[PDB]
């Protein structure tokens, strides 16, 4: 989910 | 309304015991790194995947400026470092890539490095792990460092753009439960995901930024118990080290790690  | 000499007692009584920290640019330009010729079409370029696969030369010059031996940590590194040996820090989040806060001897255990380290490679292709220092010799040389095995380019592990951050990133979901301080130092955490992870900790607990100005989601969605210790991050850090009476141990740290 979490991207840069 | 608590003042920063609150959260010094906070801490100096030990009534804070959990102290998750993030940090971001402004702990390293005093270091003599700046925020934001390369040949570069736009800054951005620098961190993405397709750029890189076509030009990956500026990631290389940088990755060659970044490595150790550039840079020393300055007393924002060292605050930090002060925290960890005094029992304090449950976790470091960290936005830079320089290095510095495992430079300044935090241990890797307490360190989340979102967007990730020079200290390990990843062949860009068959996705096989190296240790930094074994392309290190091909980064002095400016040599691009091929995979010993595919060929392909081994890309340190520089978090590019549209990447997911590195898997421990995960221990956010139980360190910002866990907090009882949350200090935010030299960024404003102004995009996603650690915009809201600010809003992760319990109602109950201070959140501290030591930054320029007000910005972010302190400015944004301000609670009870915040406290804004605005202007010079170095000057807020010494301010803070001084209600804590930790003068002589900055001192001391700072001389046994970089002669004085
Ligand atoms: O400046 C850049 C350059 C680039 O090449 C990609 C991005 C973002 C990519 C991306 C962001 C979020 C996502 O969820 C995803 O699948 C991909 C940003
Ligand atoms: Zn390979």
């Amino acid at each position: 989910r979490h991207k840069k | 309304k608590l003042s920063l000499q609150d959260v010094a007692e906070l801490i100096r009584a030990r009534a804070c015991q959990r102290v998750v920290v993030m940090v971001g640019a402004g702990i390293s330009t005093p270091s003599g790194i700046p925020d934001f010729q390369y040949d570069l079409p736009y800054p951005e370029a620098i961190f993405e995947l397709p750029f890189f696969f076509h030009n990956p030369k500026p990631f290389f010059t940088l990755a060659k400026e970044l490595y150790p031996g550039n840079y020393k940590p300055n007393v924002t590194h060292y605050f930090l470092r002060l925290l960890h040996d005094k029992g304090l820090l449950l976790r470091l989040y960290t936005q830079n890539i320089d290095g510095l806060e495992r430079v300044s001897g935090i241990p890797a255990s307490k360190l989340v490095e979102a967007h990730g380290t020079f200290a390990s490679a990843t062949c860009t292709v068959c996705q096989r792990p190296f240790p930094g220092e074994d392309i290190r010799a091909d980064v002095m040389a400016d040599r691009v460092p091929r995979c010993p095995v595919c060929t392909g380019v081994v890309k340190p592990d520089i978090v590019f753009f549209g990447e997911p951050l590195p898997q421990r990133f995960l221990l956010h979901v139980v360190d910002f439960p866990m907090a009882d301080l949350l200090l935010i130092l030299g960024t404003s955490l102004e995009v996603e995901p650690f915009a809201s992870l600010t809003e992760a900790v319990r109602s109950s607990v201070p959140r501290l930024l030591i930054n320029r100005d007000l910005v972010g989601p302190l400015a944004w969605h301000p609670r009870s118990r915040d406290v804004a210790q605005l202007g010079d991050v170095v000057h807020g850090v010494e301010s803070l080290v001084e209600l804590l009476g930790w003068t002589e141990e900055m001192r001391d740290l700072v001389q046994r790690e970089t002669g004085k």
